């Protein structure tokens, strides 16, 4: 049952600041037929979108952290306004726009950058 | 200054998925198989504040999954039960002696095919042609489309479906009162699923549909065209009355082994007509007030006029009553009025049909069978169907369909799936020591 | 002291779900089409300790998942062959001359439908319905039921089938000895998937099933009842050898093109009863212990008697052998005998029937093609059906199947589903610090 | 293979005690058809089973931590029985009558508590 | 010292597993439906390094995982369309007058079951069978299987699809130019999908194929057999051009309520044959060079000859051309040369036929419609298919195809699906502290 | 999309030495119809594979870590060869052989050896 629930609950507050959805979120979380394949056709579209997600954190050392942090440095080419300017004058759709074209950089980037903590201090 | 992830963050994308039933918890029925989810008892939507999203009603994807699963729909349920192949040969019929309806006898196989049974039944003057008069009919359409019968026992009664997306998907709804088809609209909630939408078939008036919102919606696409339809929505319930007085008696005949069909046999007491029925007081002042809202967006005066014409899909009012097709000629006290500047009852006359090509396709072609007794079906007029005359002085509208799918995009006009994209990645302070 | 979670605890709760087979281990089956799962070679069951868990055999949901998809298994099996639809004309049977077979000859289209040869077949008198006597029989049900003929390749050998749970299910089963069929049990064992179940099909007395452990079982559901049937399980295993000793001569026939089917020719030599046999006092001590059994139930002498009469599939003891359908007669010898305080053989006349309407409902007929040469089968008699007469002094137990669930419900009287709950909530010291 | 055999595997010793399931789990863990679409409809729902428990443990700050400890405190609304008449003198099975009525109200607190932990320590 | 485990590990193991298509992106079509993913734009393909893999070419499962959807494929285009069960009766055919072409006249029923028009079309020789001569045939078989025809609207174009493993699996592809069929190659290149596979028919020489890379390769499986074939792949593209310049007319018959189909009306012109062209100095030395290939695996003389005979799927050449199926005779001056030590042009005759038995199998039959004016196409021979004698001096080869999935093991020869094992175990010096 | 990917990715030099696959990743890693079932069956068994695999690494201890180090004795009658002989002198292929026969005595002891953990240090 709450395989979705949750990812319908993220929408709460879709067009406060980007520091506020941090916190306004605790102020909100206190309280064979035809359909017979279309409900499967669903059930494998849902599942397979929440483990899309799953192995897109698993990569990066943090499979269960909400607040997730890593180790990269942030490269000012992707955008070139400060902490401050960024999140509390600006929502969390419009700053889809601005990182919109720099995903995939980022993405391969921290799955390397979390490769290189395993390698170098644990065993190697 | 560092990278960061974060998981669910308020971000979508307009996307195409698979929706699926939901109906409101025992006959079988062609809409609501007995094979859907139960409802939530108290749905659960979420109001958005301080975002305007803008999203298109033509531009749906929901209408098309909805045109098409409904033609599923009836071709699973018409599979199972018996086609009217080999019925239709040179039928021999004169007149009943209760010109609307034929007195055919005609020669089928009985249980066995060896001997043939002369049998009488029936049929509407809408439903067979001639051959040379010399009164030799035919079925009308077993030409071009093999014709099947719907199975007696499945119902046709629209039950409200609703529509749920996928876990990891929202349906956004717009909850603007004013609401123009296309637009930004700033008053956004998302919901699991829809409202209960009844999977109502009819080509000239909207019948059973959600009423407007404090206002007459004029919906279109472009109101400089002449071939895209307008769809005149309402906020006034206009109450529709429509029957047929004749106690009809059905009659089963055997055609093959295990094949039967039934007929109508005799007709008790003196034929009338079947007719509809709208209150006048309750009529002008609605297409006056549509008048007005029509107006505004021509800037010259508006005249209504009658349909086009041809066959009698197209300048009729077609639609479905207690299991029988109704075909009513809407044109005589309704479109022949202009607007300057009693408890009367208008009364449309309305001819039935049996065999029916639905959806005007080819390739299908079901048959419906007749319904002892009387029948009495009482609805709201909840919308229109306008078309523009190709003129450009005054302005002259039609009364006519352009699809069914405008019959589904009253009723999904304010609902776009989308996808969350839950990852966000922002810079911050912190790194991982 | 503090909420504390726990992953994987046993505890379970009952629920309704989706099994599937398994067979262990090459012409096509009905049963097992050679998609299914291997087995384990050895199953893993887990025994559990000192717990009581009360289940019901009549509420459950297996032997309502086990009716539908053998169903749906010749509902696919009988799909891809021939019907029989141009077959039955009006036929012209006298006799065979080698009352019980009948010879008939019919016209059957060659494989261009524009000739018409004379052929001659041989039918059963329990196959046929005259029409005037005069002698002009037709087919027995070609005007309720369109018929179909099995496919002649396939076989109807019952092989044993395994019910496996999806995987985080589990699947109960009792282990007590005299496990009356309703209550409590105190040995119960998990197991992901039961036993070998034959899906054997009779109708009034068990074959080939397991027999119980030590006792006699009388399995019920109100013995205060009626019309509630009385399965009486067995420990003593009684065999039963029928056969018929014709040597059948099947011989083809085209009826359309591309249709052809197989039917009776000439029968070799004299022509002999097909009959049953039971051992006379591996039955009569049978009965003697199966009625002290039923005495202390009611406190009355109990007397069986015959079965009620009608059609020949409810006072029959039918049964599949070899591919072959039986109808025997059942009550000449055992159910006229009441109970006081050599090695013979009971003969029982037997008929056979090539037409059948399996499941008792209409819309589906088989024809089961006939058998070159002569059959045997010896099996074991693990199981009655009985019901009460009606009366209320004495008692009498008319020997008649209730449905075919009740077949299936000896096989399954000691298996229910459930779904694990691994989620378990305790308090305990620990904080998370 | 091992997608339902733990689930079958956690039933050993059902009626043991509680204090006993955390002990003696270890001295046993020593040593296009119709079918074609039953076992699609039952692959489906044996993910869905472990999916929904593993959201469910996810959303707890602990995937994959048997005995996962968290920082709530025991309202004795739910119980008044006390940890050695709890865990010493009940079955795993009887304690679900117990806590049956108070489980969802339980599962949001649990959610909220362990949210806060990543607002409060970590970054914010 | 201790145990550790490691993700993502280059272990892998054969196994078997379902593929799926992959189009390169809007009449129907029986091949790819429109209902294919979209291919990679750029496909990644990983080069191995040092790793030595034996794979066999006959024991694959991809060639027979693509018999059989194909197979299904057909079926599932075949089945919404009309079959011609009415069509055959007594035909009264004498001869076209523009002995290769017959003017049948024949009864068929109108769109009513009670009149019947008399009916001309034309049909092969090739095509009907006589009863009695006497002027009297038939359909060619109608009577061992029913024959449906082809829904004229799709079309047979092979459009190459590509075969995608699910995701967690890998296929391997060899890289080496010189690979013998079956044993060890050293440069192996894992690909998620392979390149583009046409799906062609052809029973005697291959067409549209991919070339060899800079050898003649001659792929077996036992080459001391003589029931096993021997496919020769090329490097040398030989063009062939095959056409029928007649202009033929379709003409629309109807033969059942709402059932119609498509024959042949009357020739334009003069009659021509139908043939195929190759050139002779570009297959001469093509020949010449499989000669010298063949010779050193058989250290003897080789010699090649005609075909067998009998029946005319087997000793000609039958393939696709543009919706026109055509049978060549292929053995007049290819096939009858030695080897030892001008721009002409070959014609092989070649015959049509309508109704064609694909596959070889029993009740499966199409009909194709005939095509409006004249077709032509030009291909490309890369591969043959030869069979030996059966002596044991010199050698003979019979030129004749064993089977379809040969015709597969040509675009397949290099391609083998395993499944990876990404867990790996290894001792290390880290213990969990 | 990146469910199947990263399977394919972890074929890079399977051919080289256990020692450098290690190292010499890091080099490569710089830069209703027939086929509506066959689709469906082809995702359902990718998904099952995913899972199997992440249920078995989820019962030892490490749900998301790579080179995972457990605490379990080198049984030397599984392989006789030192760390310095197979790590710099086989491949990774070719240890399937030598460890292909102790397998599932070798995950049961890990899984028990992992509950060992839970059990003695955490709470009880
Ligand atoms: C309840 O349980 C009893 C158990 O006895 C079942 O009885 C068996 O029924 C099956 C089905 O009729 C019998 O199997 C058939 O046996 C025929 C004769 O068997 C001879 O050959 C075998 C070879 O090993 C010997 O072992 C045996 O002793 C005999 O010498 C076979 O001919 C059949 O095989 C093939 O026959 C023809 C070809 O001639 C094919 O068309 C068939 O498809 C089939 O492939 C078949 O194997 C079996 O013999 C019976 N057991 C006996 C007599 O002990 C009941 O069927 C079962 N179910 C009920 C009552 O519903
Ligand atoms: C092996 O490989 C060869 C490669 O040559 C294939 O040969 C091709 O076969 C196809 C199918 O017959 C041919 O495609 C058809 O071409 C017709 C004529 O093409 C003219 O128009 C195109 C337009 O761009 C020009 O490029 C071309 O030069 C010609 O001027 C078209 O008419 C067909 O299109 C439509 O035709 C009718 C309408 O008239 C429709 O009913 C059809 O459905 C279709 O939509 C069609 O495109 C192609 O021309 C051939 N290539 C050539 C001659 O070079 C073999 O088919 C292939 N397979 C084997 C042998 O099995
Ligand atoms: C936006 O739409 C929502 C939903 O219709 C409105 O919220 C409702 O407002 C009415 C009247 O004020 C209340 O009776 C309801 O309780 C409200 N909630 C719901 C869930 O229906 C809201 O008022 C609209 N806001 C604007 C600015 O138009
Ligand atoms: C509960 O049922 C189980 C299963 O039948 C019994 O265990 C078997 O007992 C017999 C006889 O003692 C042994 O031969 C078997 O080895 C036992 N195990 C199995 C797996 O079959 C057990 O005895 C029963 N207990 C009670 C109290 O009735
Ligand atoms: C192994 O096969 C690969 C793939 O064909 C070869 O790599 C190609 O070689 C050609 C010619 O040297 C280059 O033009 C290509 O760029 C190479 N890569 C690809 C992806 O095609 C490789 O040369 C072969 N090696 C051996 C030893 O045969
Ligand atoms: C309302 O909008 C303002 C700015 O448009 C925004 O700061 C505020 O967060 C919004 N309200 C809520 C409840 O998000
Ligand atoms: C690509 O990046 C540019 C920044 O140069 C951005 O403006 C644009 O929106 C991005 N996305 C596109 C072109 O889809
Ligand atoms: C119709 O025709 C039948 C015979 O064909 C006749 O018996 C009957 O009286 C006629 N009239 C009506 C009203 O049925
Ligand atoms: C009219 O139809 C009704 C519907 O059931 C029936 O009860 C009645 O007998 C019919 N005839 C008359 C005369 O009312
Ligand atoms: C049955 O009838 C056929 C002709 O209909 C005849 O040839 C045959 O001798 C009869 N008797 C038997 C036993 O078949
Ligand atoms: C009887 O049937 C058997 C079964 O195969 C056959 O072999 C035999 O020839 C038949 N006839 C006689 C006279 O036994
Ligand atoms: C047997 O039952 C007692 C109490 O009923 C319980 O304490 C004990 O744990 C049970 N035995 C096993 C092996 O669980
Ligand atoms: C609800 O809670 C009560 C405690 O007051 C409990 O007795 C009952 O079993 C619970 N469950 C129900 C009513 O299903
Ligand atoms: C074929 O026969 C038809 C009548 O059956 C005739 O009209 C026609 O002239 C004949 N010849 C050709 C070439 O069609
Ligand atoms: C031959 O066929 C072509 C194909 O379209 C057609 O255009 C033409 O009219 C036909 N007749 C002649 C005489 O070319
Ligand atoms: C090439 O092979 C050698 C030994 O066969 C191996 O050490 C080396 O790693 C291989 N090359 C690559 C790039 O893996
Ligand atoms: C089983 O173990 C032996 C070691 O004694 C090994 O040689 C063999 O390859 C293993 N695997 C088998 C027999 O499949």
């Amino acid at each position: 049952v709450g395989l979705g629930a949750v990812f319908l609950g993220f929408l709460g507050a879709a067009g406060s600041t980007m520091g506020a959805a941090s916190n306004t979120l605790t102020v909100q979380a206190r309280q064979l037929g035809v359909w017979g394949f279309k409900q499967l056709q669903a059930r494998v579209l849902a599942i397979e979108r929440y483990l899309e997600v799953q192995q897109l954190l698993g990569m990066w050392g943090c499979s269960g952290k909400l607040i997730c942090c890593t180790n990269v440095p942030w490269n000012s080419s992707w955008s070139n306004k400060t902490y401050n300017e960024i999140w509390d004058n600006m929502t969390w759709m419009q700053w889809d726009r601005e990182i919109g074209n720099y995903t995939d950089t980022i993405y391969k980037l921290l799955e390397v950058s979390q490769f290189q903590q395993e390698i170098n201090e644990k065993d190697n | 200054l560092w990278v960061t992830v974060y998981y669910g963050v308020p971000v979508w994308r307009e996307a195409k998925t698979t929706l699926f039933c939901a109906s409101d918890a025992e006959v079988h029925n062609v809409w609501a198989t007995h094979a859907c989810v139960p409802t939530d008892p108290n749905p659960q939507e979420l109001v958005l504040e301080n975002v305007t999203e803008n999203f298109n009603m033509w531009k749906n994807d929901m209408v098309d999954q909805m045109h098409e699963d409904i033609i599923s729909l009836w071709d699973q349920s018409l599979k199972p039960c018996v086609k009217l192949t080999p019925l239709c040969v040179t039928l021999n019929c004169s007149d009943a002696k209760v010109e609307e309806i034929k007195n055919c006898s005609f020669n089928a196989t009985t249980e066995l095919r060896d001997k043939k049974r002369r049998e009488y039944a029936l049929f509407y003057r809408l439903d067979i042609v001639p051959l040379s008069n010399n009164s030799e009919y035919r079925l009308i359409n077993c030409n071009t489309s093999v014709i099947t019968q719907i199975c007696p026992k499945v119902t046709f009664d629209p039950i409200p479906i609703h529509y749920c997306a996928p876990a990891g998907y929202a349906i956004l709804k717009c909850n603007n009162k004013t609401f123009n088809g296309t637009g930004p609209c700033n008053n956004v909630s998302t919901v699991q699923c829809t409202h209960g939408i009844k999977p109502v078939v009819s080509t000239q008036l909207l019948l059973n549909g959600s009423l407007a919102e404090e206002e007459i919606i004029i919906r279109s696409e472009n109101l400089t065209d002449n071939v895209k339809t307008i769809i005149v929505h309402l906020n006034e319930s206009v109450e529709i009355t429509c029957t047929r007085p004749n106690n009809m008696t059905r009659k089963s005949v055997r055609i093959g082994p295990g094949q039967t069909f039934y007929a109508l046999g005799d007709i008790i007491g003196d034929i009338r007509q079947p007719h509809c029925n709208i209150s006048e007081i309750k009529w002008e002042k609605t297409l006056q007030r549509v008048s007005e809202k029509l107006r505004e967006h021509f800037n010259k005066t508006i005249i209504f006029n009658q349909s086009s014409g041809g066959d009698l899909e197209i300048t009729t009012h077609s639609f479905n009553c207690g299991g029988e097709f109704f075909y009513c000629n809407t044109s005589d006290l309704f479109f022949n009025k202009t607007f300057n500047e009693t408890n009367s009852t208008i009364t449309l006359p309305c001819r039935i049909k049996q065999i029916i090509n639905m959806w005007q396709e080819v390739g299908r072609a079901m048959y419906a069978p007749p319904i002892a007794g009387n029948i009495t079906c009482k609805s709201n007029i909840t919308g229109l169907l306008l078309t523009r005359d190709g003129g450009g002085t005054k302005e002259t509208f039609r009364p006519g369909g352009g699809n069914m799918r405008d019959n589904w995009r009253s009723e999904l006009y304010k609902y776009k799936v989308v996808e969350v994209k839950p990852l966000g990645i922002a810079p911050t302070e912190c790194n991982r020591t």
